[PDB]
């Protein structure tokens, strides 16, 4: 039941909350290019 | 009203008794599996 | 907050207070829990001539609360104006208590013989020999004698 | 002139059991409550907020509120040709002319089954009488010639109050169980218009009046109005439940429990909480009584797990979403974004491109402290991370420029609590430790005390419900 | 009408009891007038217009004298100005900062949700207006943020009609709030950090903190104690009580 005030208002989709969780993360060379900055 | 509200409800809290008289049907049970 | 209006240590203040009391004490209930303390003060204070009524309004909060014997003890202190009412919630739940405390202390004084017994608090016995004259006077005495049987 | 046969039958289904059964369910009967044509006659209230009620197009008008009302006497046993009389009315809509007889003429209408005869004893027909014409009046708030005839129909259901306070006799596991539908309405159609004033004071006589004599089902529900009530308007009256906390009773009706405690804990939510409020939300959560019922956890569950955003240490939640839900969570989709990065002009982007469905909420708690949950989550990360930091490297990593706001965040995390970390006074640089090797073996059988102790009280539970 | 009511109204301090001789004659106007039960009709509540202006003179009066319980009165009765249910009053001069006063007496007694009950009545007008709150609402989010150098930032100006007690009371809850987080898991300090999270150089009074709350001022150095925790070895028969009436509620049940 919803009697109260509320009624007033996998490709991807499976990995898709680890990808806005590597929504933070060099999404996806400069870590290939690490190798020549030393 | 005044003082003839509470014993009603204790005769309403016999639910208790039918506690005893589901416990009775228990111990039929029981015995008459022992009797068995 | 009403009770910090109290700095004025007379009792001309404190019925200031109560004429806040009586007109709004519904809405205000979350806040005399806290001033349980003060209508203590008032009873404790002989001074306070208007005792009968912070007794009054201290069974009123605890009627609230769900206090009963202290609604009992301020209810035999709110006076001669307590047993005479005819309301349908406060009054009468509150004397069916206070009669069941009689005829459970006459009991235990039935239980108790030949006096040291608790006294007759001075608030007792009005609508005993009130609504008892209701009961005689309706003629009908099974109330009447229904007393007899609850006092032994 | 086919479809209205639907409403002939499903109103004399109604009344059949609600009239005549449940009066022999109030005859002798409720023992604890044997009057089940009253679960059974909310259920059909259920299915009268499903489909339309009885009469509010149907093909007609005013075919049904006109008929049935009369002549029900509860007499000698030819009562039921009474109820054929019912029954053999129904030529009218099919075969006769259609005429308007309700919203108007309901006024003597409410008065003929008091005055064709002295009917019965019992106030649930009269609850009946006055409930089951007139919710079928409340769900149609087109505020013309409508609304003033709900706001006067519920007056008559205020003389039900009267009539339910001064009636003569545990009726009240029926009147309180319609009563908590249609006081519900009462306060949907007075504050459909402004907020209810005095009506608070008759909530208030109406938690008064059922307080011990009959303290079934009415207490909690006459409360969930009082507390929507004063979470509707300015807050003032939660230190009523601070100080008369007396909220418990059998937790019947199994949801009105389950959003009592969502209701309040949005109210330890605002007043102020972590702990507590998100573990009654929680517990509202996992009692969620089924998905029945289209989309209507969805935008409560948006202001649920406000408090878990406060945490910091949420996920994205997506698999709440209806995808309905998505297109007014575009706002907090990006807001638990929001949540999972640390960046400031996206925290102040987010609330400038959202005010106003932040607004929609109306909780500025949330962003009052969410800076402050952005860095509980930078200290909470961190510090779970490394050892030994420097106060310099969490602190310009991001972006506090000097030690001494670094040590006043590191400070008020240790008045906080998380994690052990001092400082090296000397110009700060952080000296610290994470914590393994805390405990592990008699602090589980402390908790496992609670453990079992609340598996054994689940025991006795089953016991007592086992008694059924 | 009744004209000797404003015999206080410009001056605002000659003594402490002819504000007394207002007092009796607000006491007065409490025998005549009792704001309220008064209902409505809005000409009997225009003197009490004049009873919200020179009362929040009187909440004036109530800072100028020190007096919290007068405070908190005064300010109960403000609280009571915007309740009583005529709304619709002219608006308020001192609106801005009586709430303030009282947002600012509450941060400094340390309360938990009164704050909320005050984001709550009037949030409207915090953001994007009311200096007098927008400055103590963002000021408590630095305040919990983690400076207390906000506080001295910001006392480049708010004295803000005699929040002057308030930041005083303020700077004693900075220096209370010291003596607990000074070393709450701190290694030590020293001369320089009292210097820098305390203020006033060296008074009595951080040496009154040394020698008041059980504290071994170290050679220009400090410690919490010699151990700073008093050493936190029986987990077992205790829990042994605990399986006695563990073992007692599994009997009794089935």
């Amino acid at each position: 039941m919803s009697e109260k005030k509320q009624p007033v208002d996998e490709d991807n989709w499976d990995d898709d909350n680890v990808e806005d969780d590597f929504s933070n993360q060099l999404r996806a060379e400069k870590h290939g290019y690490k190798m020549e900055t030393s | 009203y005044l003082s003839k509200i509470e014993e009603l409800q204790l005769i309403v809290n016999d639910k208790s008794q039918n506690l005893r008289r589901l416990q009775a049907q228990r111990n039929e049970l029981n015995a008459k599996v022992r009797l068995l | 907050g009403i009770i910090s209006l109290l700095d004025e240590d007379e009792p001309q203040l404190k019925e200031f207070a109560l004429h806040k009391l009586n007109a709004v004490v519904n809405d205000f209930w979350a806040e005399i829990s806290e001033s349980v303390d003060k209508i203590e003060v008032l009873y404790e204070d002989e001074g306070f001539r208007s005792r009968q009524f912070a007794a009054l309004v201290a069974s009123k909060v605890f009627y609230h609360l769900g206090a009963f014997e202290e609604s009992l003890n301020y209810a035999l202190g709110a006076g001669d104006l307590f047993n005479v009412n005819d309301n349908s919630e406060y009054v009468e739940t509150i004397i069916a208590k206070c009669i069941d405390h009689y005829t459970k202390q006459c009991v235990e004084n039935a239980d108790l013989p030949e006096g040291e017994k608790k006294p007759i608090d001075q608030r007792l016995e009005g609508i005993v020999n009130k609504m008892f004259q209701r009961c005689l006077d309706d003629h009908k005495y099974k109330q009447a004698i229904g007393i007899a049987l609850e006092t032994r | 002139p086919p479809p209205p046969p639907a409403p002939q039958d499903v109103e004399m289904k109604e009344e059949a059991a609600t009239g005549g059964g449940s009066t022999g369910e109030a005859d002798g009967k409720t023992a604890a409550a044997a009057a089940e044509h009253s679960q059974r006659e909310l259920d059909t209230v259920t299915l009268e907020d499903i489909k339309e009620h009885v009469k509010q197009l149907e093909k007609a008008v005013s075919g049904k509120e006109p008929r049935f009302v009369l002549r029900a006497l509860r007499m000698l046993p030819s009562t039921s040709r009474r109820l054929n009389h019912y029954v053999l009315y129904k030529a009218v809509q099919g075969f006769f002319t259609s005429n308007n007889a309700t919203r108007d003429f309901l006024l003597p209408f409410l008065e003929e089954p008091m005055d064709t005869e002295a009917d019965l004893q019992f106030r649930p027909r009269t609850g009946k009488a006055a409930s089951t014409p007139l919710l079928p009046e409340v769900e149609a708030y087109l505020q013309l010639l409508v609304v003033i005839f709900m706001m006067n129909s519920k007056r008559y259901k205020e003389a039900q109050k009267i009539s339910d306070d001064l009636m003569q006799t545990q009726n009240r596991r029926a009147l309180d169980l319609v009563a908590a539908k249609c006081y519900y309405y009462h306060a949907r159609v007075y504050e459909f218009l402004d907020k209810l004033d005095v009506v608070r004071s008759f909530l208030h006589a109406r938690l008064r009046t059922a307080t011990l004599r009959h303290d079934a089902d009415g207490q909690a529900t006459l409360l969930n109005l009082l507390l929507r009530n004063y979470l509707h308007y300015s807050l003032y009256d939660q230190a009523e439940k601070l100080v008369s906390k007396s909220v418990f009773p059998e937790q019947a009706n199994n949801n009105e429990w389950a959003r009592y405690l969502y209701y309040t804990g949005r109210i330890k939510a605002i007043q102020l909480e972590y702990s507590e409020a998100r573990r009654t939300m929680t517990n509202a959560l996992r009692k969620a009584p089924q998905h029945t019922a289209v989309g209507f956890k969805q935008t409560v569950h948006k202001l649920l797990i406000v408090v878990e955003l406060l945490l910091g240490e949420i996920p994205d939640r997506l698999q709440f979403r209806q995808p309905s839900l998505k297109r007014s969570l575009m706002p907090y989709f990006l807001l638990t974004q929001a949540v999972r990065t640390g960046n400031l002009a996206k925290f102040n982007q987010v609330l400038d491109q959202f005010g106003e469905k932040f607004q929609a909420d109306g909780t500025y708690t949330l962003i009052i402290r969410l800076r402050h949950n952005v860095i509980k989550t930078g200290v909470r990360m961190i510090s779970l991370s490394y050892s030994r930091i420097s106060l310099a490297d969490i602190a310009q990593k991001l972006q506090l420029d000097s030690p001494e706001d670094a040590e006043f965040i590191v400070a008020k995390a240790i008045r906080d609590g998380v994690i052990e970390a001092s400082i090296n006074h000397e110009k700060g640089y952080v000296q610290s430790k994470e914590m393994i090797d805390i405990y592990s073996t008699r602090e589980p059988q402390l908790a496992f005390h609670q453990r079992i102790s609340f598996c054994l009280d689940i025991h006795n539970m089953s016991v007592k419900a086992m008694r059924f | 009408m009744y004209e000797q009511l404003k015999g206080e109204w410009n001056r605002k301090s000659p003594n402490l009891s002819k504000c007394g001789e207002e007092l009796g004659r607000l006491k007065l106007v409490l025998l005549e007038l009792n704001f309220l039960p008064t209902t409505g009709t809005k000409l009997t509540k225009q003197q009490l217009i004049l009873a919200r202006d020179i009362l929040e003179i009187g909440a004036q009066w109530s800072i100028l004298r020190k007096d919290i319980p007068s405070f908190e009165r005064y300010m109960a009765q403000l609280k009571c100005y915007y309740f009583d249910y005529k709304e619709q009053l002219p608006e308020s001069a001192y609106m801005h900062q009586l709430l303030g006063l009282n947002l600012l007496f509450l941060l400094s007694q340390n309360r938990v949700a009164e704050f909320h009950t005050e984001l709550e009545r009037l949030p409207a007008k915090d953001i994007q207006t009311n200096v007098y709150i927008k400055h103590p609402v963002s000021l408590e989010q630095y305040l919990m943020e983690g400076s207390y150098n906000k506080v001295f930032l910001a006392k480049g100006n708010i004295p803000a009609e005699s929040y002057t007690f308030f930041i005083d009371i303020l700077l004693d809850t900075i220096r209370d709030e010291i003596a607990g987080c000074i070393e709450k898991a701190y290694e030590k300090i020293l001369f320089t950090e009292a210097t820098r999270i305390l203020f006033f150089n060296t008074p009595k009074k951080m040496t009154d903190y040394a020698k008041k709350r059980g504290w071994v001022l170290g050679p220009n150095n400090y410690y919490s104690f010699a151990s700073q925790q008093q050493k936190p070895t029986i987990p077992s028969t205790e829990l042994a009580k605990q399986v006695i009436e563990y073992a007692r509620q599994l009997e009794m049940i089935v």
